[PDB]
This record gives C-alpha cells, structure tokens and sequence, in this order.
C-alpha cells in the first residue's frame, strides 16, 4: 500500500491550508506508513522523505516530520532502514543548508548503529560527514566535542589514525572552550589512548599517570588507567623521561597491586 | 607609502584579478556542459577575505533551487 | 517570510520595506493595510505599474545615501 | 511562473586550510612540546610554549619561529611576511 501513500502525499502537497492542519496531515500518514512492514513499509518512507525533501513543501513540514521520522526510526530494527538512511543522507542537499539538525541525528545515529555490527570503518566515514565547521547551527562544543571524540575513538578501533591525528586535533582545538568534566575526563583517556598507539607512549603515561589521581574516574578505570601508564613506561623509549615516570609509578600501592609491579620493580631498581 | 596599508590595498587588488580569471575560466567550463545542472547565466566573483573588511554578518539565507543549482555548480567546481 | 526562510534579524526588515514602505508609485509589491511601521498579518500584492515601462527596471533604494555615518565612524576611530 | 531568475551575480569567499597536524619548522605536533623544550616540566611555569598564527592562518609554535624569524623573516609555507595574529589556538 506504499502507492497509496505516496498518492496521499502528493495530493497533501499541492492542498493548501493552515500549518498546523497540514502538519497533523502528514503526520497521520506517517503513522500509516509506519505501521505497514517489509518493503512496502520501507517504500512508504522513502515517499516521505521524497516529500519532505521537495521543494514545494514547507520547511516546518519539511524539518519536523523528518525530525519526527527519525524519532519512530530506532524502534526499527538493524535492518533495511539503514539503507533508507543512506538514501535520506543523499536526499538532504538543496536544504542541508536550511537545516543541518537532521543530517546530524541520522549520523549519529548511523554512527553507532555501525558502531553495533563491529564497524569502525564505516562508522568513523558517516560521522566525519558531519560538517561541525559551519557554525550557523553552533553546536554546542560539548557536541562537537562529543563528535570529534567518537570520531577519534572509531578510528582508534580501527587503526587508520592518520585522520585522527588531526580528529583528536580538533577535538582538542574546541576542547579548551567547554564545560563538562566528565567529557574532559573522557576526552584525556581517549587523548591518553592516542598518544599510546603512534609513538608517545611516554606522552601517554605522563597522560595516564595524570588521569591516574583522579576521583571522578571509576576505581576499576583509575587502576585501568594506571594499568595503562605502567605497560606505556615500559615500552616507552629508555632515557632521563622515562626513567622519572618509573620513580613516579614506584609510589602508587595500587601499581602493587597490578602483575607488572615486579617487571618494574626490576626494573627501577635496576636489573 | 611603504610596507603598509598599501599592502591592504595589495590585497584588494588581488581579488578582482582572481575574481576575472574564476570568470573567463568559468565561461570556458560553462561552455563545455554535459553535467551542468544550473546551467543558467551566471557571473560569479571570487575575492579574499584577508583584505576586504567586515562587510556584515554574511548571513545565511536560502537560495532559490535554479541559483542553487548554479550555486552547487561553482562550488564543486 | 519568517517561518520558512531561515531568514536573519532586523535587516530582514530593511530589505522587506524596500519594495513597500517609502516606495514611489513604481511599487512591484504593494500590500492592503497601508501604513508606515510594518505588521504581522499583513498580505502582499503585485502592481503592473505601467509608468515603470523600463524594460530592465531597477529598485535602487540601497545606496541612498552614502555618507558614513557616526556609528561606523566611531567604531573605526 | 510568474516570476524567473535569468541572471546572477553572487560574489565567493574563500580561505586556506592549515593541516592543524603538524607544524613544518619542528614535526613533532601542532601541541605536546616543540623540540627546544621536549618535556611538560622542568622550569615550563604552565609551559609558557603556544601555538601562533599568522596573518596567512599558517600555525606553528611560539619557539619555532622566534628562532626562524631571527634568521630569516619570510614564513617558510608562502611569501607572506607573517605578521603576528594570534597566541595559542
Ligand atoms: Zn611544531
Ligand atoms: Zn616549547
Ligand atoms: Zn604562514
């Protein structure tokens, strides 16, 4: 009953008539699409959203029930409505410009739904599509924070991190602008986590040893965290640096408690 | 003068050069066609904004759909 | 215009009132509750204006006057 | 229609990207140290060693180019002269 649909849409778009009725029209049709399944289910959207992109239809129209079909999307499952996703991503661009809102929704969505099927690589491509540069939509810099750190985080799963080189950049190029501590917090572990896989794992433990006395970070994470700094020291590359942060490490009792509190107990004290 | 304002007039120069070679170069691209979608009158001109001062907020309108076309056209290109 | 244009502030108005408020009788959009300050619930309407026969007719009402006043001039001060 | 749009005659701007990943004078990072100063500590004093930008939107650190533009004054990436247009990112 997908024609049927788009027949109803069509009709609708050349009806004229307050906001608000027309509104509540194409989100009762909505509903009616969203009740069918299969393809003719998946058909029905793409009429939709074939609407609410054309020109004709008003932007209220446009942006809300696009926002209001991506609120009814989740409770789909990880199933052909992500093909649709690609193809509401491709639809959106004579008025990518009017509104960005969407666009970022369904990325993020589609982020970590890749995310769900072990894809990293995927994942990390739809989320860079994002443009956080534009700046009309001030996203919030926890946001564009938040963004560039699951960007950097993706990549860093995946080991192409050429690119998040410059992600944990621009990360950290807004990061001295907000607020939230538990994002900073979980911004230095994925920073820490950088510097671990290039080179810097020197820099990675002086990272981790700094997030190690911290209180807001769990227990389990603070000896994680620690965990981290003790193997980062010891493979970081043997000088005057590396020897302090192995003086430093020799204090915690929580580095005791860890198996490799004898490699550098031998270590420091020379063996 | 010397080294100075001047220089900002260096700039401000610069920019109608490059604003009439981006538009013989793009009339030769206009001319070609094939997968031109705004493929309307256009004259379009490009300046820097390391010279020009603050003109105004430089808001963000929409377009109607043939410039935006056009304006698509320009900017992949 | 407000609701489905994404339109920027007050300068909105500006270029509004520039095809109906202060226009001489060459208006190309006219509108029914004439008077000066501009409403909400207001309709616009389109006049052949014969006296405007010019074939490219312009509305230059930008440009007025431009004679850099004290705001600009303090601000650059 | 009643109304179509024949000609136009909108005006581009445009600016230079930076590659924020790495400056050219040191290659080590656009943050985390430059090769005068290597490590965080050891008399930094909240490490008095940023990042500046010139009027060209080219990025480097603060030492670096204090060492550059003693010898030379010619911003290395163009022929700007580099004037000074901001300290830190
Ligand atoms: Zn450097
Ligand atoms: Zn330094
Ligand atoms: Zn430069």
């Amino acid at each position: 009953m997908a024609a049927a649909v788009r027949q109803d849409l069509a009709q609708l778009m050349n009806s004229s008539g307050s906001h608000k009725d027309l509104a509540g029209k194409y989100r009762q049709i909505l509903e009616k699409a969203i009740q069918l399944s299969g393809a003719e289910q998946l058909e029905a959207l793409k009429a939709f959203v074939e609407a609410m992109v054309n020109e004709n239809v008003s932007l209220v129209i446009s942006r809300q029930l696009l926002t209001d079909f991506c609120t009814h999307l989740p409770n789909l499952p990880d199933s052909t409505a992500k093909e649709i996703y690609h193809f509401t991503l491709e639809k959106i661009q004579p008025r990518v410009i009017s509104f960005e809102e969407q666009v970022a929704s369904i990325r993020q969505h589609l982020a970590s739904i890749y995310e769900k099927e072990e894809d990293w690589r995927n994942a990390a491509q739809v989320l860079v599509g994002i443009p956080l540069e534009t700046g009309q939509k001030q996203y919030n810099v926890d946001y564009k924070l938040e963004t560039y750190l699951k960007i950097a985080r993706l990549y860093l799963e995946d080991d192409d991190p050429v690119q998040a080189e410059a992600y944990i950049n621009r990360a950290s190029l807004l990061q001295n602008e907000s607020t939230n501590e538990q994002l900073q917090i979980h911004y230095k572990v994925c920073y820490a986590r950088v510097l671990d896989y290039r080179r810097k794992f020197i820099e990675a433990a002086q990272r981790y040893n700094e997030l190690s006395y911290k209180t807001i970070v769990h227990e389990s994470e603070r000896l994680e965290a620690l965990k981290h700094a003790l193997h980062c020291t010891i493979l970081a590359s043997a000088g005057q640096q590396r020897s302090r942060m192995l003086a430093t490490l020799f204090k915690d009792e929580r580095c005791q408690q860890l198996a490799a509190y004898g490699i550098l107990e031998k270590m420091y004290l020379d063996r | 003068c010397g080294c100075q304002f001047t220089s900002k007039l260096e700039g401000m120069f610069r920019d109608m050069s490059i604003s009439n070679t981006t538009m013989d170069e793009f009339r030769q691209h206009l001319q070609a066609t094939g997968v031109s979608l705004g493929g309307v009158d256009l004259t379009v001109r490009v300046l820097t904004t390391g010279y020009w001062p603050t003109q105004s907020a430089t808001p963000k309108c929409n377009i109607p759909p043939a410039p935006r076309h056009a304006f698509e056209i320009f900017r992949r290109f | 215009i407000q609701q489905e244009t994404d339109i920027p502030e007050r300068e909105l108005v500006r270029a509004l009132q520039s095809l109906a408020c202060g226009k001489p009788t060459q208006r190309v959009l006219t509108k029914e509750p004439k008077s000066k300050e501009i409403e909400n619930g207001h309709i616009f309407t389109v006049n052949d204006q014969f006296t405007s026969k010019l074939h490219r007719v312009k509305i230059q009402t930008v440009a007025a006057k431009q004679g850099e006043s004290d705001p600009e001039r303090k601000e650059t001060r | 229609k009643r109304f179509e749009v024949k000609k136009w005659n909108a005006v581009a701007l445009w600016a230079w990207d930076i590659v924020v990943d790495n400056c050219a004078i040191c290659r080590n990072h656009i943050m985390d140290l430059c090769i005068e100063c290597q490590a965080n500590q050891a008399s930094a004093t909240s490490e008095e060693c940023t990042v500046a930008w010139g009027v060209c939107n080219h990025a480097f650190h603060f030492h670096c180019i204090s060492r550059w533009l003693k010898t030379r004054q010619v911003c290395p990436l163009d022929n700007r002269e580099w004037e000074f247009q901001k300290y830190g990112h």
